[PDB]
RNA sequence: CGAUGUUGGAUCAGGACACCCAAAUGGUGCAACCGCUAUUAAAGGUUCGUUUGUUCAACGAUUAAAGUCCUACGUGAUCUGAG
């Protein structure tokens, strides 16, 4: 067998486009790299499962836990943000935790996994088994050579109404069961709102490619240095 | 308010956008130069410039494939794409097309027109906005400071 | 964000909050000067044909970074006297409600889990 | 005589745009690597700080936003703003003014030659600076005269003060009565007829008449504003950046003009400062690369622990 | 709405003569070198582009003839070729076009 | 009377002071607290609901206070038509 490299970018690290002087880029992630520098922020995707250990004044413990699934991940530069979810005593409980807040003490993970989505928020709706989550799990390490196992896990659902239309092909979910709760009927209603053009206009896409580069060479010199 | 809307409004709406400017795009390829209105001229530079660099990936890569098969309507033009289009633009990177202004159309509409064509076509010449000669009085002057300039420094 | 007329759920064992009725405990007035009420904000209530007060614990709106956000709009009921008619309270409480202790020393040391 | 319209590129041949462009480039960085020593040139002289004197400003370019947090864990958003090219373009005297206070002429970031006026090329070709974009006049007391001609940086404020920040404001176009004054609008389902946005009754019936004051549908947004009272965080050396807490009026990539905050809590909090300005030459020091507040955290530093 | 009164012809006259309801002149205005007409200094000479185009409609017009089909195109290049002319060297492998007309002035041949 | 369109709401409010609140003050059967009464001041403010077409009124919750009145009992070439 053989073990090929492949890059990993943390998202935040993409700027995003508009019209923005690129000096406010190089800016923000300089001193995104000296926070890093402390903090130890590892490879975690949507669906994986992170401990995060903040300081909060008002505990008998100036340290505060958390564990749950990261539902989601959003923003870009130093203001960087992602959703844990985690079920307890049947109370769903949602934190959006700043990566590069000052109040983070370390961040741990303890199961490294991508799932079918790209945003997990349809386990709101989803039955309470999906959201529960063991607080004292021990963690779990992998080798390099997996190259992040995919978890291809179809989820039930709640009965209608759900947070959102999730039938709608806007959302492209393909990790719930629509054939255990859908008709034939309601699946070819939630089609007139498809867009066949979006995919083949080729001029909404982000070439990023080029930036990318630049990028990788900051972060390396960072380290070098 | 319409700040950092970089598309126009054509058609029908946005799927009728898409479809006028798909049979542009398959006589511009068919023909290699033709005209229309400036706005939809203007509109359909920025799909032929993207389009050549969908044919530069290959004829084997799919995505080029599904994505030449949209937009070249007429099924006889993805050939030429792949073996005629993109083996002629292989230098330059984004010098593929030219937009220049044809006066109004003599009808009632008198609509701004422009002509749209590709880099070499087998073609007369368009009658391009010639500069003037370096030998001109103001051009000659200042030829006098340029090899004055690289005499000394 | 918990305003007039929003059905909430009652998070302390109490026979007024556990006794089912055929209507919803229905919020009736918020103490706040906007009509809209956040985290440990009072509330009036109407249980079974009766007003009582109570304290908001937990909402659904998101709020500032790092402040939890639950499923169910979560309220405790309250006495004129601030004193909780409850014994315990089994569902998760914010932590920042720690920071006012002059006013909430009874309705927190009730409360057994904190987020 | 019907002269035909032209511009610089109309006779110009293929062979000498390029080499125009090189022409005016190179006289640009000569002009602005030479006014690089204010305190070389003869300058005029310094007087030392006194009670109820005023500063001189800057004009800034805004880039952006971004998060910064305090030692106490609370989060703020400071705005970047960037001095690109700033120098002090003319002096008023006092009598020819005000009466009470001197001006100060300041120029905004570079642009083009081959796009301004010719009694602005002329103007600047006197003083020996490439055009600027905006231009702003400042009030500035006798005792901080500036020399013309010399060089202003993101130095002249020092972290821990309190600027102004004056911009046009973000113009949203004719917009109707309930976007522009935040006017209720009607119910919209009710059983209204063709009324869902609009004013209402505009007077009463006796005054048949529409007061002056009277609010109505116009242009919204493209004005003149200023924002008092905005703290700066951190001061950039290099890149000439500075951070101004909250949010300052005008779109991205717009000229700012910056100034010491003029509220009365915030008076004679100028002792501490560089007077009239920041000289880089006569220190003969190097400046950190940041300042900081005494309040911010540093993204160098230890994680907050509220031990 | 209806109007009080009737507008009278002096006040007619003022609206309908206003400078910013008059035609403004056109300053960008000049001869083409070519062909000595008029044009606008950002717009194709209209004469010397109606010239091209009715070269361009004969070339497309042979092209028709050569593919009877209507899904039928070339697969290689396209060259042009006037009377009194050859392919060169550089020229074969692509498909021939020939016309009985002189080869035109404008039109130059690599 | 060869037409001055008529209650209530919705929108927008202009004004008066014989002031409901906010500020200053005299008197008291004013110790303090809570009140009663009088002088001065109109820049700003004067809530959300159940029943009734309702203005009005009753009732629930609250507020520093939920003022009185004029303006074709403002305002249908802006809307509503329950009466
Ligand atoms: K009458
Ligand atoms: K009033
Ligand atoms: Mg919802
Ligand atoms: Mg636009
Ligand atoms: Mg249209
Ligand atoms: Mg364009
Ligand atoms: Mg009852
Ligand atoms: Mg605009
Ligand atoms: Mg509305
Ligand atoms: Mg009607
Ligand atoms: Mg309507
Ligand atoms: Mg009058
Ligand atoms: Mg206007
Ligand atoms: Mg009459
Ligand atoms: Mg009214
Ligand atoms: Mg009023
Ligand atoms: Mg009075
Ligand atoms: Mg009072
Ligand atoms: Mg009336
Ligand atoms: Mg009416
Ligand atoms: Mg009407
Ligand atoms: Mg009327
Ligand atoms: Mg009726
Ligand atoms: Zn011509």
């Amino acid at each position: 067998p053989q073990r090929p490299e492949t890059r990993f970018l943390s998202p935040e690290f993409i700027p995003p486009r508009g019209r923005t002087n690129p000096l406010k880029f190089q800016i923000e992630r300089k001193d995104m790299l000296e926070r890093r520098k402390i903090l130890h922020i590892p490879e975690f995707y949507v669906g994986s499962i992170l401990r995060v250990t903040t300081a909060d004044p008002y505990a008998s413990a100036k340290t505060s836990q958390f564990l749950g699934i990261c539902i989601q991940r959003s923003g870009s530069g130093l203001g960087a943000t992602f959703i844990l979810r985690n079920t307890i005593e049947g109370q769903g409980v949602e934190i959006c935790f700043e990566l590069y807040n000052p109040r983070i003490q370390e961040i741990q993970v303890v199961k490294l996994e991508k799932r079918l989505d790209n945003s997990l928020l349809y386990l709101r709706d989803a039955l309470p088994e999906y959201s529960t989550f063991d607080v004292n799990m021990k963690p779990i390490t992998q080798e390099f050579n997996q190259e992040v196992p995919v978890n291809q896990l179809k989820v039930k659902m709640k009965p209608k109404p759900w947070s959102k239309r999730w039938e709608r092909p806007k959302f492209n979910i393909k990790g719930i069961r629509f054939d255990l709760c859908l008709t034939e009927e309601q699946m070819r209603e939630a089609q007139k709102w498809s867009q066949p053009w979006l995919e083949f206009d080729m001029m909404r896409e982000y070439d990023t490619s080029k930036i990318e580069a630049a990028i990788w060479d900051e972060i390396e010199a960072s380290k070098n240095s | 308010i319409s700040h950092g809307r970089v598309f126009r409004r054509l058609g029908l709406g946005p799927e009728s956008r898409i479809h006028l400017l798909q049979n542009l795009l398959t006589g511009l390829v068919r023909h290699e130069r033709i005209e229309a209105s400036w706005a939809r001229v203007d509109e359909l530079r920025g799909y032929a410039e993207k389009l050549i660099d969908y044919g530069k990936l290959g004829d084997t890569n799919e995505r080029a494939m599904r994505m030449a098969d949209f937009w070249l309507t007429e099924k006889d033009l993805i050939p030429k794409l792949f073996q005629v289009l993109a083996p002629r633009f292989q230098g330059q990177n984004g010098g593929y097309t030219r937009m220049l202004q044809i006066p109004n159309r003599n009808e009632q509409d008198r609509a701004k027109m422009a002509v749209i064509e590709y880099k070499g076509n087998c073609l007369p010449p368009l009658p391009l906005p010639r500069r003037d000669s370096n030998l001109t009085l103001l051009n000659q002057l200042l030829q006098g400071l340029r090899q004055d300039q690289e005499a000394s420094s | 964000a918990i305003q007039k007329m929003t059905r909430v759920r009652v998070v302390d064992n109490s026979a007024l909050g556990t006794t089912p009725y055929h209507r919803p405990p229905r919020c009736i007035h918020v103490y706040n000067k906007t009509g809209v009420g956040k985290v440990g904000d009072r509330i009036l209530l109407a249980i079974r044909g009766q007003k009582k007060k109570a304290l908001i614990v937990g909402h659904r709106m998101p709020g500032p970074r790092m402040t939890p956000r639950f499923d169910s709009n979560n309220v405790v009921l309250l006495e004129d006297n601030g004193n909780p008619v409850g014994t315990r309270i089994k569902t998760p409480i914010p932590s920042s409600l720690r920071q006012r202790e002059g006013e909430f020393s009874k309705v927190l040391a009730i409360a057994q889990n904190f987020v | 005589h019907g002269k035909s319209v032209t511009w610089w590129d109309e006779h110009l041949s293929e062979e000498n745009v390029p080499f125009v462009k090189q022409l005016v480039s190179d006289e640009n960085k000569a002009q602005l690597a030479s006014k690089l020593c204010p305190l070389k040139d003869e300058p005029w002289p310094i007087h030392p700080w006194e009670p109820g004197s005023s500063r001189v400003g800057l004009i800034a370019l805004k880039l952006g936003m971004m998060p910064l947090w305090t030692k106490d864990g609370q989060k703020h958003v400071v705005t970047l703003l960037q001095v690109q090219d700033c120098h002090v373009l003319k002096y008023t005297p006092k009598e020819n003014h005000n009466g009470r206070m001197a001006a100060l002429t300041v120029g905004g970031k570079t642009v083009s030659h081959f796009h301004k006026s010719a009694s602005i090329l002329e103007f600047y070709q006197e003083l020996g600076l490439p055009p600027k974009q905006k231009v702003k006049i400042f009030n500035v007391t006798e005792n901080a005269v500036i020399k013309p001609g010399t060089p202003l940086y993101a130095a002249h404020f020092r972290p821990g003060q309190y600027v102004d920040v004056t911009a046009k404001t973000i113009g949203k176009g004719f917009q109707g009565v309930m976007r522009r004054w935040g006017f209720k609008g009607q119910p919209a389902t009710h059983g209204q007829t063709k009324t869902h946005r609009r004013p209402g009754a505009i007077s009463t019936g006796d005054v048949a008449r529409v007061w002056p004051g009277t609010k109505m549908p116009g242009q919204l947004g493209n004005i003149d504003r200023t924002a008092f009272g905005l703290k700066v965080w951190r001061i950039n050396t290099k890149h000439n950046i500075i951070y101004v807490n909250g949010s300052v009026p005008g779109h991205k990539n717009c000229l700012v003009k910056i100034k010491d905050s003029k509220l009365p809590a915030y008076k004679d909090f100028c002792k501490n400062l560089p007077f009239p300005t920041y000289f880089p030459d006569g220190d003969e020091e190097a400046l950190p690369e940041d300042l900081y507040d005494e309040n911010v955290c540093q993204p160098g530093a230890p994680s907050i622990t509220f031990t | 709405a209806a109007p009080k009164n009737r507008r009278s012809i002096e006040v007619n006259r003022c609206r309908r003569r206003n400078p910013q309801k008059l035609i403004k002149v056109k300053n960008n205005i000049d001869v083409c070198p070519e062909c000595g007409h008029l044009k606008q200094k950002h717009i194709l000479c209209g004469y010397c582009y109606e010239k091209v185009r009715k070269e361009t409609a004969e070339i497309r017009r042979q092209m028709g003839k050569q593919e009877g089909g209507p899904f039928r195109a070339p697969t290689t290049e396209t060259v042009v070729l006037y009377s009194g002319e050859t392919p060169s060297e550089q020229d074969q492998g692509k498909r021939i076009i020939e016309r009985e007309r002189k080869r035109p002035s404008w039109f130059t041949q690599n």
